[PDB]
RNA sequence: GGGAGACUGGAAUUCCUGGUGUAGCGGUGGAAUGCGCAGAUAUCAGGAGGAACACCGGUGGCGAAGGCGGGUCUCUGGGCAGUAACUGACGCUGAGGAGCGAAAGCGUGGGGAGCGAACAGGAUUAGAUACCCUGGUAGUCCACGCCGUAAACGGUGGGUACUAGGUGUGGGUUUCCUUCCUUGGGAUCCGUGCCGUAGCUAACGCAUUAAGUACCCCGCCUGGGGAGUACGGCCGCAAGGCUAAAACUCAAAGGAAUUGACGGGGGCCCGCACAAGCGGCGGAGCAUGUGGAUUAAUUCGAUGCAACGCGAAGAACCUUAC
């Protein structure tokens, strides 16, 4: 990176749902290597989510990641024998991304024994905004609009 | 730089009896200007500062304000 | 004491941040120091700090019911702008921010320089 | 110039003060 | 802002008195001495006292050099330009000598807010008679006298004439396109800076403000230490200053520039260096290596990065060196 920006891998759109965003999902959940398994689990949340609340899960999805939606980062700069932590505006695709990842996280921290129902349900309670993630998303906002005095830093 | 506004044939005479000339050259916190700013040889400098001290004496200027 | 309109004095230096409310005619209601909020030695003249002792402050002196005030300032930046910000936020309402530091003529002599 | 030279003659002024500072009274006795 | 005397203005610091007002304030890399809870810090109002003059304010002005800027009044020295009316060489330097001469210091009498040698604690350190923190006397100030020293430096004595220019600023007189508004421009005398010819220099640099080309007069130098010391003398209340050697000892001490190396000196540029991310270690058990401790031996080697699942890609005997 001290050269210049690196290029950006495209992205697949997926062969079932034809969205860039199941196939981001099913990558972020993804791990050791194995595709299949975490495919599978994202379609039966998918499933489960569609026979559950019997809507479109496409625009649903895509309305749980807007109420999950971050504004405005906060990242710390050292300067005058401490650091502060200056608010600095986000790009939308990096917003999407660890919007997504919070959320992958938060259907990890949910305790009904399995995920194939915990993502499927913190994607329908995101839909109402009734989860952990969406206040604790609350919670941000609430931190970088409490220490926008480091406004003129404008690191 | 700005030419000097007394060198002029048509100037007028410094004097601390005239308010608003000083309140022309002393700025919003009551200090003299430079002669950078206004352009005014240094003869004519130095006797608007003296002018303005006196002023400041008799209690026509706020001592910085 | 219920007093509609008064006025705050903030003090910061590189060693501490005091601030106090007073009346419009100098009576103080209500003051908090940036070490009467937890904060012992060197600490106490970070910016955190003279948030929590403005909003405690500010807390306080509307427990008396201050509604507006006309902030004065004074002294180097230690948590200038961090107390005027935890004023407003606190519920005060800021009239007029006047920074009144004294400034010496020439007169007397400072002491000597530190090596 | 360097400054070497100074200070030797500054170390040799010092030494001269601090001998007359030594013995004022003994030369202050012996003189009179 | 050249000097002397008198009167006088405002900001700020400290202190005292009286309100509001609480439990901290101060200081630092971090703290502790320290100041408070018997009412501090903070914030209002009044009073006392001393010292220095923010903005104008600069490579700008004045003075023989020291040096000189809050305001007003009184007394006083020097310089520059123009006219050239006046005297008629009356000039230059000047051994001795006299006068002035930063800061510190001494004497007598006042003053004393801030600052601060010496002096006390606190802190760091293997020790800190210091750097850092809290107090603090002389002194800093005034009146009258002494001492007479500085990197008192442009490390460049005074006077005069000559030798390419370019470009700012301070003070004053003149001609011409002229709106005579105007730094319009040119000419001219005295200063004050920058860059550059010839020339000079060991080089660095100086270069019409010469360290260039010449004349007059004064001061000073003759290897480094011993030594601006001893002796004698003059001056001084004292500190001390001024004039000024020898015995002896070294084979050198120095000035300028060059190339490397180094810096608890800067400026740029890279690298999974950080940043954004994923997965670990330090947590338990087990396997290997090492330090440490016993033992007859626990063979030897490897000790930041760059040793520690390393020589060893094979210790029941054999390896094996104990």
């Amino acid at each position: 990176p001290r050269k210049g920006p690196a290029p950006k891998r495209p992205l697949v759109n997926d062969p079932v749902y034809g969205s860039q965003l199941v196939t981001q999902l099913v990558n972020k959940v993804l791990l050791e290597g194995k595709k299949s398994l975490a495919e599978r689990i994202v379609y039966g949340a998918l499933e489960q989510a569609r026979e559950k609340t019997g809507t479109d899960p496409v625009v649903t999805l895509k309305r749980a990641l807007d109420n999950v939606k971050p504004a405005l980062e906060v990242r710390s700069r050292r300067v005058g024998g401490a650091t502060y932590q200056v608010p600095v505006e986000v790009r939308p695709d990096r917003s999407t991304t660890l919007a997504l990842r919070w959320l992958v996280n938060f259907s990890r921290q949910r305790r009904e024994k399995t995920m194939v129902e915990r993502l499927a349900n913190e994607i329908l309670d995101a839909s109402n905004g009734l989860g952990a993630s969406v206040k604790r998303r609350e919670d941000t906002h609430k931190m970088a609009e409490a220490n926008r005095a480091f406004a003129h830093y404008r690191w | 730089t700005r030419k000097c506004v007394f060198c002029s044939k048509k100037g007028q005479t410094i004097d601390y009896k005239d308010t608003a000339l000083l309140r022309t050259y002393i700025s919003e916190r009551g200090k003299i200007r430079a002669r950078r700013v206004t352009g005014n040889c240094v003869q004519h400098q130095r006797d608007i500062a003296v002018a303005v001290k006196n002023a400041r004496e008799v209690a026509l200027l706020p001592f910085g304000s | 004491k219920n007093v509609p309109h008064g006025a705050a004095h903030i003090k910061s230096t590189f060693n501490n941040t005091i601030v106090s409310i007073t009346d419009p005619q100098g009576n103080v209601i209500a003051w908090a120091s940036s070490g009467h909020v937890g904060f012992k030695g060197s600490r106490k003249s970070t910016p955190f700090a003279a948030q929590l002792a403005a909003e405690n402050a500010a807390r306080k002196a509307q427990e008396h019911g201050v509604k507006k005030v006309d902030v004065f300032v004074k002294g180097p930046g230690s948590g200038r702008e961090t107390a005027i910000r935890s004023l407003q936020a606190a519920g005060l309402e800021v009239g007029t921010i006047s920074d009144v530091t004294p400034q010496p003529h020439n007169g007397c002599r400072p002491p000597k320089r530190r090596r | 110039g360097s400054v070497i030279k100074k200070r030797r003659k500054r170390m040799s002024k010092k030494k001269h003060r601090k001998l007359l500072r030594r013995t004022r009274v003994q030369r202050r006795k012996l003189g009179k």
